[PDB]
């Protein structure tokens, strides 16, 4: 599976998340730690349009850093939790 | 009535997408909630806000910022003796009952932008301003965000609203199962009662 900011949110699913319980603790915690991770990124992409301080070019650039950064992390929990076992 | 930054589908109606936290609708239904439950402690007396009383607080958190328990006493004119329900602190009244937030958020960009006035309706249909919030809360690019937007907004108000505004969280009611439970509890009933009696 590829994982997109298109996909993202459909993908990053708390039913998704529940099919990791499955995994046991060493293997399960980590890979639910980068999900965790990547929906609060992801969440926060466009918080740089609030703020004023810096440019809307240079906002522009974090959005598209943060996003991949997001997707890079959604992916990596989704292909470690395949290799472990559980499809989605 | 909580939020979850994780997408997930409707409890009473499945299939359907749980609403965006900042999306008229699912701001409605929380300051609904509040505002259904709130509870007088007068003396040893608990008491609901009657009809009236209500009226005076429904559309105040859209007219200003924030809605602090002190705001509504003063609008209520409660009297010192009477004191809010649940509410803990030095100055708690100050709190934020409720916000509103989206709400406040589009309306600031695009009068930042020039393109709306301030102290002014947000004239926006509800359905937009909703889909405004389900689209930043879902996307995050400037692309996906106006793909999904697809003109249901005028161009130069969405380049105020992809400059300003960033959404996150979600309700755990869907849009949709609100659309049938959020004029019952305008009609003062509460969620309890309203969401058995639409689906239960």
């Amino acid at each position: 599976m590829k994982i997109t900011s298109s996909n993202f949110a459909t993908i990053a699913t708390s039913e998704n998340f529940a099919k990791l319980s499955v995994l046991p603790k060493n293997h399960r915690e980590p890979i639910k730690g980068l999900f965790k991770s990547a929906v609060e990124q992801f969440s926060s992409a466009r918080d740089f349009f609030k703020n004023e301080n810096y440019s809307k070019e240079l906002a522009e650039k974090f959005n598209k850093e943060a996003v991949n950064e997001a997707v890079e992390k959604l992916q990596k929990a989704i292909d470690l939790a395949e290799k472990q076992g559980i499809q989605f | 009535d909580a939020v979850q930054k994780m997408l997930g589908h409707c409890t009473f109606e499945p299939a359907e997408p749980k609403a965006a936290k900042n999306t008229y609708t699912a701001e409605r239904f929380i300051w609904l909630t509040k505002l259904n439950n709130l509870r007088i402690l007068e003396q040893g007396s608990e008491r609901p806000l009657t009809d009236t009383e209500r009226a005076t607080l429904m559309d105040e958190p859209y007219r200003k910022s924030k809605l602090t328990y002190a705001q509504a006493r003063k609008l209520l004119g409660l009297e010192d003796t009477a004191f809010f329900k649940g509410l803990r602190k030095d100055n708690a009244e100050a709190s934020t009952l409720m916000e509103m937030k989206a709400y406040h958020a589009i309306s600031r960009a695009l009068e930042k932008e020039g393109l709306k006035d301030k102290k002014s309706p947000l004239n926006l249909s509800p359905e937009l301003q909703d889909e405004i919030g389900t689209a930043f809360s879902l996307f995050k690019t400037d692309e996906d965000i106006t793909g999904r937007l697809k003109d249901r907004i005028q161009p130069e108000i969405l380049e105020a609203l992809l400059k300003h505004i960033s959404f996150d969280k979600f309700v755990q009611i869907s849009l949709k199962a609100l659309r049938r439970i959020v004029p019952l509890m305008e009609q003062g009933k509460r969620y309890d009662e309203a969401c058995a009696e639409i689906y239960g």
